[PDB]
């Protein structure tokens, strides 16, 4: 039975920079519908049989970026919102990359018509100047900023007019404004040329001097849009209400169907990753990609999946073949307009959410037992940012763990650890306001009571002066019978990092005056108090030490009497030796555009950044500094602030360099008291 | 109380659902508990073909 | 040539490729590609022996091409190759670093004269008895 078919189906993401209005515009789009969101679109005019819109609202931060490359891949199309004031914005330039990595036929909205400065063909030559595209209007603004009043359709050659009084529910069709005759013809003949380069027939009509059909016209501007050689750009303005109505409809028009895509790639579960593909059909093995996990406080988890292939009912014993877990389907609901119509036939191109999946991740395929495939994978970014979180009391403790265990499995790129040196629990993120979303969650949603501070710098600890002939001599000949042990070392530096295990001992006992038995128990003293110096408590590195001359009693000398000798040998040498504490220092990378390059480095100065170099690239220049990792906290925000958020920095733990005087001295202090 | 440890190497993060099982170790006065290094956070073992029931490893591919 | 807002007069080499990392200096609030500098160069290289960097400017025109201003292998880098000593700044008179010869200079002040535009060969020698002592030479028949 032909019911809705799959080529009505418009799964489309909302993107677009950081403040541009785009879930209001969304909202509009809910209004003028009837109601991951479903929405049923008919057209304006009701020109359309119901066609079903399933809308993804991506966020316009680029610390939850994440997300939007996630939907980006498992979507269709996209409508780009742009402000008219603002343009093309550093962020855009992201997410515009975002969709060209996954070849995402995409439109473009000018949103914020109605605002001081908005104009409309500056952000049209700005997405062919930045973005590097081909931008075709498919639509001009009547007027601007309070005199805006409706668009011209560029296809129809007619003005439309909305009724502010029905929030823009009702339009009419006009003559285009006297004034705007001209440059509607202009931009009508550059919509016809840019329609006519999609085939050699269109072409030679319009060479020929044919006029091209509406319906001509709408499907070549389509086949390039699917393409991705075009861009169509239409506008509007909200709160009046105008344009969505019109975007929605060139959405219908221009965006891809889940049956014009590709078909996903994926690879056989059989040992040989032999390629295979997923077409969009219910009459294929189930195939779906979980993209989202969301935690719910009245039905624990829900995992959101988008079916690319097959059919599943709610209840389904399904294959996760990433994490080879049959996982049965649990509750599945769908946004059937305004109502959640549970659905018990998730069929191809349809986006639903699962309750209760236990062993899904965000990335995870799900498919059919008998036909297992392993769809492409996500790769996560590594997090920029950490920060140490600790737990005020106990019950936070657990709690915190719990807390963030959570966090991390619905944000892969949300990492969590203990750091084995401080027994902090360090969590990182992909920028700061990402992280401060996430500890909010904790301290609200979980209510986990804890303290920001900055991941403890590992301290360590070595001399700066050999000293020799180091006494050491445990002499207990009391409480039965006695303990003799007595030892002589010589201790030196040795060069940072030159031995891999940090410490060197050299046997030099010449003349038996050591048993050779005793010798490993000497060592594995000396190795004991290395891991606890006697400066500041700290592990001591880069030091050898030659053990030459000692002294045994046949009767009293026993193995941990001489390791006693090696301790107390040890730490008055180690006092003699000009002890000092150590510091990492950490090699940053910092990518910025040459005109923000100076304030990058003005303030890397301050962080005691030692610049090595630069590498002007094709964003601007590739920075290099070694800055410790101390100062090395907080940089995210700061250099979002200083860039006006187009820079991206890395940064590598380098080798374990000397803490200047001041500042090891100034530790020193504060760790003994 | 205090638990006991199997196997020769865990997988331990110190806030992690670990299961409990009867079984004092004759070794360590105040430990009267054993764990299960087959259920809800400790998997598989490492390098291990025989008596796989106890410390929870499957059954090895071939 | 153009104006003095595309200009960076640089390149120490050829060979040590991309001129945008330490090597090679500038490329900082000016913009402008890397590899479409040492292509014409190439064609320009095995004239000029190593050990010799010669100045030539990043000058970029109106309509984005860019090639570079060809003078000579200079002063500083000819007496670390027509002598045999090489940099050693800061003292020339300190202690004996080396003393050149009158026609020394002036057998390749007619190379120089190329590098040098003040007038003539014979007028530029005694701007090779300039950096020679900044380098920390004497210079006496
Ligand atoms: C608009 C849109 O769709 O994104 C929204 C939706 C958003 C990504 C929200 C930020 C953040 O709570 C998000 C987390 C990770 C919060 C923790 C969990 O509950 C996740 C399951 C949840 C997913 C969606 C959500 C709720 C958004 C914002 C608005 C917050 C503004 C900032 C940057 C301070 C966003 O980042 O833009
Ligand atoms: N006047 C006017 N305001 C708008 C329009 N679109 C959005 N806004 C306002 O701008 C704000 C940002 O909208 P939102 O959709 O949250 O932006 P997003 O962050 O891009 O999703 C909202 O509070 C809206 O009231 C518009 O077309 N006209």
């Amino acid at each position: 039975a032909r019911t809705t078919p799959i080529a009505r189906y418009r799964n489309i993401g909302i993107s677009a920079h950081i403040d541009a209005g785009k879930t209001t515009t969304t909202e509009r789009i809910l209004f003028y519908t009837g109601v991951a969101t479903t929405a049923f679109w008919s057209g304006m005019a009701k020109q359309y049989e119901p066609h079903r819109i399933n809308i993804i609202d991506t966020p316009g931060h680029v610390d939850f970026t994440i997300e939007v490359e996630r939907s980006m891949r498992v979507l269709d199309g996209a409508v780009m919102v742009y402000c008219a004031v603002g343009g093309v914005q550093p962020q855009s330039e992201t997410v515009w990359r975002q969709a060209n990595k996954y070849k995402v036929p995409r439109i473009a909205f000018v949103n914020k018509m109605d605002r001081m400065g908005a104009n409309f063909l500056k952000v049209v030559n700005q997405i062919k100047t930045r973005l590097g595209a081909n931008p075709v209007p498919l639509q001009l603004a009547i007027g601007a900023e309070e005199h805006f009043t409706g668009v011209v359709d560029l296809v129809k050659m007619k003005a439309i007019n909305w009724n502010d009084a029905d929030q823009g529910v009702t339009f009419e069709y006009e003559d285009i404004p006297a004034d705007m005759v001209e440059l509607a013809n202009e931009w009508h003949q550059n919509l016809i040329e840019s329609a006519a380069e999609a085939s050699e027939e269109l072409m030679e009509k319009y060479l020929g001097g044919e006029e091209l059909t509406e319906a001509e016209i709408k499907g070549a501007l389509r086949q390039r849009v699917l393409n991705n050689e075009i861009i169509l750009v239409t506008c509007g303005s909200a709160f009046k209400n105008k344009g969505v109505q019109a975007m929605l409809d060139a959405v219908i028009d221009y965006l891809p169907s889940p049956v014009d895509v590709p078909a996903i790639n994926g690879i056989l579960d059989d040992g040989k990753d032999t390629p295979a593909e997923r077409h969009a059909s219910d009459d294929e093995p189930f195939s779906a990609l979980a993209f989202k996990i969301a935690t719910d406080p009245f039905v624990g988890n829900l995992t959101f999946f988008r079916v690319y292939s097959g059919v599943v009912n709610s209840g389904d014993t399904v294959l996760n073949s990433v994490k080879a877990a049959r996982e049965r389907f649990g509750r599945i609901v769908q946004m059937h307009a305004n109502k959640r119509e549970e659905i018990k036939e998730v069929r191809a191109g349809d986006i639903a959410a699962a309750i209760g999946l236990k062993d899904v991740t965000t990335g995870d395929t799900l498919c059919d037992p008998d036909a297992p495939i392993i769809l492409e994978r996500m790769e996560f970014p590594e997090p920029v940012i950490s920060i140490a979180v600790e737990p005020k009391t106990k019950a936070d403790q657990e709690k915190m763990g719990l807390a963030l265990g959570r966090l991390a499995k619905e944000d892969p790129s949300f990492r969590v650890w203990t750091d084995e040196e401080s027994n902090q629990t360090i969590i990182a993120g992909m920028g700061e306001l990402h992280l401060d979303i996430i500890v909010d969650r904790m301290k609200r949603e979980f209510n986990v009571e804890a303290n920001v501070g900055k991941p403890q710098v590992a301290y360590r600890e070595t001399i700066r002066q050999k000293v020799t002939d180091v006494e050491g001599k445990h002499a207990k000949q009391s409480g039965g019978r006695g303990q003799y042990g007595h030892v002589v070392i010589d201790m030196y530096p040795l060069e940072p990092g030159s031995n891999p295990k940090g410490y060197e001992f050299i046997n030099d006992i010449k003349g038996g005056v050591i048993p050779g038995e005793y010798i490993p128990a000497v060592d594995k003293g000396i190795q004991e108090q290395l891991k606890a110096g006697p400066l500041a408590g700290y592990p001591v590195v880069d030091m050898g030490i030659r053990l030459h001359f000692g002294s045994y009693h046949d009767v009293d000398s026993s193995e941990l009497a001489f390791k006693l000798a090696a301790s107390i040998a040890f730490k008055e040498g180690f006092k003699k030796a000009k002890p000092v504490l150590l510091e990492p220092i950490m090699k940053v990378e910092v990518e910025t555009p040459e005109e923000n390059t100076g304030d990058v480095i003005g303030d890397l100065s301050r962080r005691r950044g030692m610049l090595k170099g630069q590498e002007s690239e094709v964003t601007g220049v590739k920075i290099h500094a070694e800055v410790p990792l101390s100062e090395m906290f907080g940089y995210a925000t700061q250099l979002r602030s200083l860039t006006k958020g187009r820079a991206s920095y890395t940064m590598e733990f380098l080798k374990y360099d000397e803490a200047p005087s001041n500042v090891a001295q100034a530790v020193i202090e504060a760790r003994g008291k | 109380v205090t638990s006991y440890i199997g196997g020769e190497g865990h997988n331990l993060q110190e806030h992690s659902v670990i299961l409990i099982r009867g079984g004092r170790v004759k070794d360590l006065p105040g430990v009267r508990y054993h764990t299960v290094r087959g259920a809800l956070d400790c998997s598989g073992v490492k390098d291990r073909k025989q008596a796989r029931s106890k410390y929870g490893v499957k059954r090895p591919k071939a | 040539a153009k104006k003095v807002q595309a200009y960076v007069k640089l390149q120490v080499a050829a060979g040590m490729a991309n001129p945008s990392p330490p090597v090679g200096p500038a490329l900082g609030q000016q913009g402008v590609n890397i590899m479409e500098f040492c292509k014409a160069f190439n064609a320009k290289t095995d004239s000029i022996e190593k050990g010799l960097p010669i100045p030539v400017v990043i000058t970029v025109y109106a309509d984005r091409s860019f090639t570079f201003v060809t003078k000579t292998p200079p002063a500083a880098v000819l007496l670390k190759k027509a002598a045999g000593i090489k940099s050693g700044s800061g003292k020339p008179n300190k202690d004996k670093v080396g003393k050149i010869s009158r026609a020394q200079l002036q057998e390749i002040a007619q190379t120089k004269a190329a590098d040098m535009t003040g007038a003539d060969i014979e007028a530029m020698t005694r701007s090779i008895e300039g950096t020679a002592r900044s380098m920390g030479l004497v210079v006496e028949d």
